[PDB]
RNA sequence: UCGGAGUACAAAAAACCCUCCGAGUGAUUUUAAUCUAGACAAACCAGUCAAAAUAACCAUAACAUCACUUAUUGAUCCAAAAUUUUGAUCAACGGAACAAGUUACCCUAGGGAUAACAGCGCAAUCCUGUUCUAGAGUUCCUAUCGACAAUAGGGUUUACGACCU
RNA sequence: GCCUAACGAGCCUGGUGAUAGCUGGUUGUCCGAGAAAGAAUUUUAGUUCAACCUUAAAAAUACCCCAAAAACCCUAAAUUCCA
């Protein structure tokens, strides 16, 4: 992670977390299941819809990704139609 | 580190030392000799 | 050498919960990988001869008879060669249900 | 392995003569007990060491009072190697709310209560 | 379990040996 | 004996493709799957090879 | 072949006397590598009733057994999980008869 | 370690040595009732009935009922020794039990089984019902008497009221007729009551028809101290029970506190407890008949309820407790996406400031 | 790389160039779905179960079954597929897309974390004494030896360890 | 081999403050708490997690834990779970 720009002397992100992760605005981030779409023949229906769901990272990961992503993919997102915008708030938090 | 059993004797450990010292037997001792009692 | 793969890590296979634990339902009591404990009253079975609680509870360990399946030929051979004073004992895990299935509400007063 | 040791129950059926060699009621128990600290909890187990922090007994010679229920005497049969223990002893009885700043403790086992009168 | 009172209520092994002069 | 990977797509009309190991030296492949975008007991026949 | 103390090594019967045999035998138990003796069942049975005496009659209070089985001083922190067992007569492979 | 057995071990009878000159059973048959007959003895270990409620093991019951019939044994016996050997005798049964082709007089084989072993069935039914539980609560009775309650639906219609039967208010709206057998020596007691649909007091019961000083047979000519009440159990709360109890009694019985008014419209009068009315009518009466029914809601109910009893119909439901959830964390590990959807509160998008 | 047994005796885990079995798949039809509580295990990635509810067959089961059934398997990226899949003894098996020998002509940063010499621990090996008598010695165990065996001592050789450099 | 006193490839300048998981050093006082290793890795001379631990903040249960309970041929010291 480039932490001081030579150009712009800012903070760089690196590309691979924004292809292959999503953050909601509560801190969590999302990702996909490693494996999902190798051979498929080979495993059970149980293990295929395993791979097929979506999962969170936990906070070691989070604090990874939020470190080496800009808070430019922190803001809020309102999107048109967008199916994760129920999914941006956190509700009945107890901590 | 030695094995559980050994053939030079396995010094023992001080503590155990003195609770072998400490148990070892005591014959009763009778307060006249009966030889040449009576 | 001669002795090649030896280097497996543990299944942990045990037991989970034991007597006098309240699980609810979907809570695996136990994992196995031969019939140790067998499940009773409120106790699944999973493929892998896992024990899950089908209702929520108290755990409880019962030594109880065995009646095999009639259509399992190894222990029906074991039974009939069984002499006539022989029953079979196995322990098994059972669910005590605390919760009520549920409450006459009123709705409306028509 | 080293582990915890498991006591006999025969360790503390008490035979007749042990009533009067240690002075104690054969038939009335005692009611509590004066605990104190002789050795350290160094090259000893850490159960004992949470053992012994439970029971108050961080400094050593020093007493403390504890009941003679057996919740205790668990613990007290855990630690005993580690601790003298004696019965409290109360000649004038148990100190009432005029008597709490003149009471003492007298090295024998005693509690008195009317200590230093003038 | 071995130290429960209740050890070996499932032994069957013995009650059936299922491995002339 | 070696196996083959043989990819079966269904016959009520709808796109609907799943993959089979079978052995070299079978007939063509034709079963009875089950088909959700019909939701129908169907009948898969053998059309592509894909891996041995 | 393992052997451990107190097993018989070479049973032998007949028509004679204690002395000869015991005479002819105690060469070969100087000859084994464990130590062994020429004994008899009168021979074994006054050992094992002396030892039952002695160990009856023992004058001090504190003995091996007691001690370990009550675990006092912490004892069995230096002490093995087989001595409440061996009753500190057995050390290792070595068998001292007189420590009760 | 190892611990003594605290009692007999199961197989330590038979010997381990020598086992084939031990007989063996080779029914799978002969094995299962080998293990049911077991499995109800008192183990000293955790069983499965001691966890999953064998009702309290043992129970010393309280017998209130009459004495059984006295019947000479061994003439009983005698007579059906001869009768099942003229049974027996014929050859035309023969043929017909090797041919398969026999019938049975079912309505004798009833009437029978009322005469001799029907008080006992019944008895066991009412244990199974919970009539006992809630009607004496320590006491059980055998129903020596028949009791034969039918409801008219018109002309030519008749519903029975068998231990356990299920009848409709529809059905159940006009008074039933009883029948019993008895000398014209005798006085009865007939109390119909509704276990289950007081609203306020669970620990208490309604009265629907009761009867007192039944002379005989005669059901009619005595009089009533509470009029006939069509039953009205809840909507979502069905199948409450409704227990005909016929008492015996010996003197003529008069009673001013437990009289009730022709109109009879008010559920607070109308609220009853069997346990302080035998109490109360120990000396005399004592519990010979029982007939009991189950009854849920229909139509018949709203008209109850509306020109009646003067109230509103009370509807009830039959909801069930809300999952289990665990704490929700603040960064769930490997948990689906929907993890966030097993704590909202509602399918509601809510915009705080926006 | 993965699984089974003992080590690891009784909840779980637990290592060695520790002692043994195996696995890198076959055969058959019941071709084995979607969605979602609650749990096992786990650093992470992964692996496991699964109540209720829906689609098609009895209008009563569907966990595919067997071979000790436990292992029979591989992550991204990228290529080929065309609507939905596949592709590696990537076997160094958490896998760099593709890279061999020799240096006594050698160089640099370090290591007594690690060898050759010495020292030191042990005594497998080596050397000593004594205990035991069968046997040799024309008779006779011990004048001179003394096989199978026992106990104890020394640290000269090699081996073992890798503690000082 | 020799190519200006060091040549398995000269010397100077620049890249150059080359890069080093490798060695050495790291400058005032006092006080509080305080860690010896499970998993991967061209990895075991290092990194990244987990378990510990430090400074803050929320809560409520936390260790000792009697019964009872944890497998089938034999199996010790004893373990897990709870008043
Ligand atoms: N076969 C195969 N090659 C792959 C894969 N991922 C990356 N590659 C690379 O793609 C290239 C394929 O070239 P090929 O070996 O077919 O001529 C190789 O450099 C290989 O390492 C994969 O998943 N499968
Ligand atoms: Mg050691
Ligand atoms: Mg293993
Ligand atoms: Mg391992
Ligand atoms: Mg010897
Ligand atoms: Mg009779
Ligand atoms: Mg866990
Ligand atoms: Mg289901
Ligand atoms: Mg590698
Ligand atoms: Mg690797
Ligand atoms: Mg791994
Ligand atoms: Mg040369
Ligand atoms: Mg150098
Ligand atoms: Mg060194
Ligand atoms: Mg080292
Ligand atoms: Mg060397
Ligand atoms: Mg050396
Ligand atoms: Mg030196
Ligand atoms: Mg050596
Ligand atoms: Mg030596
Ligand atoms: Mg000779
Ligand atoms: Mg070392
Ligand atoms: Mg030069
Ligand atoms: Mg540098
Ligand atoms: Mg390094
Ligand atoms: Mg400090
Ligand atoms: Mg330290
Ligand atoms: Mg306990
Ligand atoms: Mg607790």
């Amino acid at each position: 992670v480039t932490y001081f720009s030579s150009r712009k002397g800012k903070r760089k992100t690196v590309k691979a977390v924004i292809y292959r992760f999503l953050r909601l605005h509560s801190g969590l981030w999302l990702r996909r299941k490693a494996g999902y779409k190798k051979k498929l023949w080979k495993k059970t229906a149980a293990r295929k819809r395993r791979l097929r769901e979506f999962v969170f990272c936990n906070k070691t990961q989070s604090k990874l990704l939020d470190k080496m992503t800009t808070s430019f993919w922190k803001r809020r997102n309102w999107y048109a139609d967008d199916p994760y915008q129920k999914y941006q708030d956190r509700t009945n938090l107890k901590v | 580190g030695s094995k559980a059993v050994t053939r030079h004797r396995r010094v023992m450990h001080f503590e155990r030392q003195k609770l072998m010292a400490v148990t070892e037997y005591i014959p009763p001792k009778p307060t006249i000799n009966p030889r040449c009692l009576p | 050498s001669k002795n090649l793969g030896g280097k497996s890590p543990g299944k942990r296979f045990g037991i989970k919960k034991m007597e006098g634990h309240y699980v609810h339902a979907g809570n695996i009591l136990a994992t196995q990988r031969h019939f140790r404990w067998h499940p009773g009253a409120h106790v699944g079975l999973g493929k892998n001869k896992c024990l899950y609680a089908l209702e929520e509870g108290v755990v409880r360990y019962t030594k109880e008879v065995y009646v095999p399946n009639p259509s399992n030929s190894e222990a029906v051979d074991l039974v009939t060669r069984l002499p006539q004073g022989a029953v079979l004992y196995k322990t098994f895990v059972h669910v005590v249900p605390a919760k009520p299935e549920g409450t006459f509400k009123l709705v409306a007063m028509l | 392995k080293f582990t915890r040791s498991r006591i006999p129950d025969k360790v503390f059926q008490p035979s007749p003569e042990d009533h009067e060699k240690y002075g104690g009621d054969p038939q009335y128990p005692h009611k509590l007990h004066i605990v104190t600290r002789i050795k350290s909890t160094k090259r000893r187990p850490y159960w004992e060491k949470d053992i012994i922090k439970m029971l108050g007994l961080e400094k050593a010679h020093t007493p403390q009072v504890h009941k003679n229920i057996p919740s205790v005497n668990a613990k007290l049969k855990v630690v005993k190697h580690l601790i003298r223990i004696k019965p409290l002893k109360l000649p004038q009885g148990l100190p009432t709310e005029e008597d709490m700043a003149n009471t003492c403790l007298k090295s024998n086992g005693e509690l008195v209560v009317r200590w230093l009168l003038n | 379990y071995r130290s429960k009172p209740t050890h070996g209520i499932g032994r069957y092994k013995h009650l059936v040996k299922a491995q002339v002069r | 004996s070696k196996t083959i990977l043989v990819k079966m797509m269904s016959q009520a009309g709808t796109g609907f493709s799943f993959n089979t190991k079978r052995s070299r030296l079978r007939e063509k492949l034709t079963l009875l799957h089950y088909d959700p975008v019909v939701k129908k007991k169907v009948l898969f026949v053998e059309q592509k090879k894909i891996r041995s | 072949t393992p052997v451990k103390a107190g097993r018989l090594i070479v049973e032998m019967g007949g028509r004679c006397e204690f002395k000869e045999v015991q005479g002819f035998l105690d060469l070969v138990a100087h000859k084994l590598p464990f130590p062994a003796k020429a004994v008899s069942r009168e021979t074994l049975e006054k050992m094992r009733k002396d030892q039952e005496e002695r160990e009856r009659n023992n004058q001090n209070p504190w003995t091996f057994e007691r001690i370990a089985t009550a675990n006092m001083l912490g004892i069995r922190k230096v002490l093995s999980p087989y001595d409440l067992t061996h009753k500190g007569r057995y050390w290792g492979k070595f068998y001292t008869p007189e420590r009760v | 370690r190892r611990a003594a057995p605290l009692g007999p071990m199961p197989n330590e009878d038979i010997d381990v040595s020598d086992l084939e000159r031990l007989k063996k059973y080779r029914s799978f048959d002969r094995y299962r009732r080998r293990a049911e007959q077991e499995a109800r003895k008192p183990h000293w270990w955790r069983t499965y009935r001691e966890h999953f409620g064998e009702e309290s093991g043992p129970k010393d019951r309280v017998d209130i009922g009459l004495p059984p019939p006295k019947v000479s044994r061994t003439q009983q016996l005698l007579e059906r020794k001869q009768a099942l050997r003229e049974l027996r005798a014929n050859v035309e049964e023969e043929r017909a039990a090797r041919l398969q082709t026999a019938r049975i007089p079912l309505e004798a084989v009833r009437a029978e089984w009322e005469r001799t072993c029907g008080p006992y069935h019944k008895q066991r039914l009412a244990e199974y019902c919970g009539l006992y539980r809630d009607l004496f609560h320590g006491a059980t009775f055998v129903p020596r008497v028949p009791l034969h309650v039918a409801y008219a639906v018109g002309e030519d219609d008749l519903m029975p009221v068998y231990h356990g039967n299920e009848v409709t208010p529809t059905e159940a709206a006009q008074a039933p007729e009883v029948t019993y057998e008895a000398d014209e020596g005798s006085l009865w007691t007939l109390l119909l009551t509704n276990l289950d649909g007081h609203l306020l007091e669970p620990d208490a019961e309604y009265v629907h028809w009761l009867v007192t000083n039944i002379p005989g047979n005669r059901v009619t000519e005595g009089q009533e101290t509470c009029p006939y009440l069509p039953p009205f159990p809840a909507r979502g709360s069905g199948f409450h029970r409704f227990a005909f109890l016929l008492f015996k009694q010996d003197k003529r019985i008069d009673f001013s506190g437990d009289t009730r008014p022709s109109p009879c419209y008010q559920l607070a009068q109308r609220t009853f407890h069997t346990f302080d009315f035998y109490k109360k009518h120990q000396d005399a009466m004592t519990p010979a008949g029982l007939a009991f029914f189950q009854c849920r809601w229909d139509d018949s109910v709203t008209r109850v309820f509306h020109q009646l009893l003067d109230m509103r119909e009370p509807v009830f439901e039959f909801v069930r407790p809300p999952p289990y959830h665990p704490k929700q964390k603040r960064f769930p590990h490997r948990q689906p996406l929907r993890y966030l959807d097993r704590y909202r509160d509602s399918h509601e998008p809510t915009y705080g400031i926006y």
